[PDB]
């Protein structure tokens, strides 16, 4: 994933929340998705993914200690 | 097994199981999810009633240390909540990160979970293990109208970092 500063359309919203996003606006692109620096989070520890890998589960997005923790 | 029959809400399985006395309806599978847990979970309502009253206890936690609650409100299942609560669920139990329920609430826009638990006393204010309060993982308005709740129930609205026996 990719950090940009968000000058796009005014449709475009955060895969995670559907909020959208201001001028300017630090956020991250994964794999064409697009999301808060906020929402590109772990959802079960809500932090930042290490090295930015991620592991899904049902349509959320974890850490490898939770995804190993919890699902795995 | 029985993990997936109540994942699923087959009421009838998950009845002719708990029949049988040598069953334990408390035991976790391989990650520490209860029966209970997955009821919660996926919001099989008639199934978490009926653990319930056939004796489950309430505040079991999985390997993660999440409670019936924390799933509950998690995945929206307004219901669900209100009858643990019910039950004597500990509204502010923490998990592994030091998370309560309402941090999931907030953070996936369960607004009316969210304040449904505020309305019976969570604490807003509690930081987690990584410094952040439950009503701080909510957007805009509902952090703004949970903070107003909160403070009209009588709560204090100063930061608590997080604290227990094993912290310091
Ligand atoms: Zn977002
Ligand atoms: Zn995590």
């Amino acid at each position: 994933s990719e950090n940009l500063y968000f000058q796009g359309s005014a449709s475009a919203t955060c895969e995670r929340c559907k909020g959208g996003f201001a001028p300017a606006e630090k956020i991250v692109n994964s794999n064409g998705e697009l999301y808060h620096e906020q929402c590109f989070v772990c959802a079960q520890c809500f932090q930042q993914f290490p090295e930015g890998l991620f592991y899904e589960f049902e349509g959320r997005k974890y850490c490898e200690h939770d995804f190993q923790m919890l699902f795995a | 097994d029985i993990f997936t029959q109540c994942r699923e809400g087959n009421a009838v399985a998950v009845r002719l199981w708990l029949d049988n006395t040598e069953n334990d309806l408390n035991q976790g599978d391989d990650h520490g999810f209860s029966p209970l847990h997955w009821a919660c979970r996926e919001g099989r309502s008639a199934v978490v009633e009926m653990l319930i009253m056939r004796g489950a206890r309430i505040n079991v936690m999985n390997r993660g240390d999440d409670t019936p609650l924390h799933l509950a409100a998690s995945h929206g299942h307004r219901d669900i909540v209100q009858k643990l609560l019910q039950y004597k669920a500990d509204i502010n139990a923490v998990n592994e990160h030091g998370n309560v329920p309402l941090h999931y609430a907030c953070f996936w826009g369960q607004d009316q979970v969210a304040e449904d638990l505020v309305a019976n006393g969570a604490l807003v204010s509690i930081c987690n293990k990584y410094g952040e309060m439950p009503v701080d993982k909510a957007k805009a308005p509902l952090r703004e109208l949970l903070r107003e709740r909160a403070e009209k129930m009588g709560q204090n609205l100063n930061r608590i970092p997080y604290k227990d026996t094993f912290w310091k």
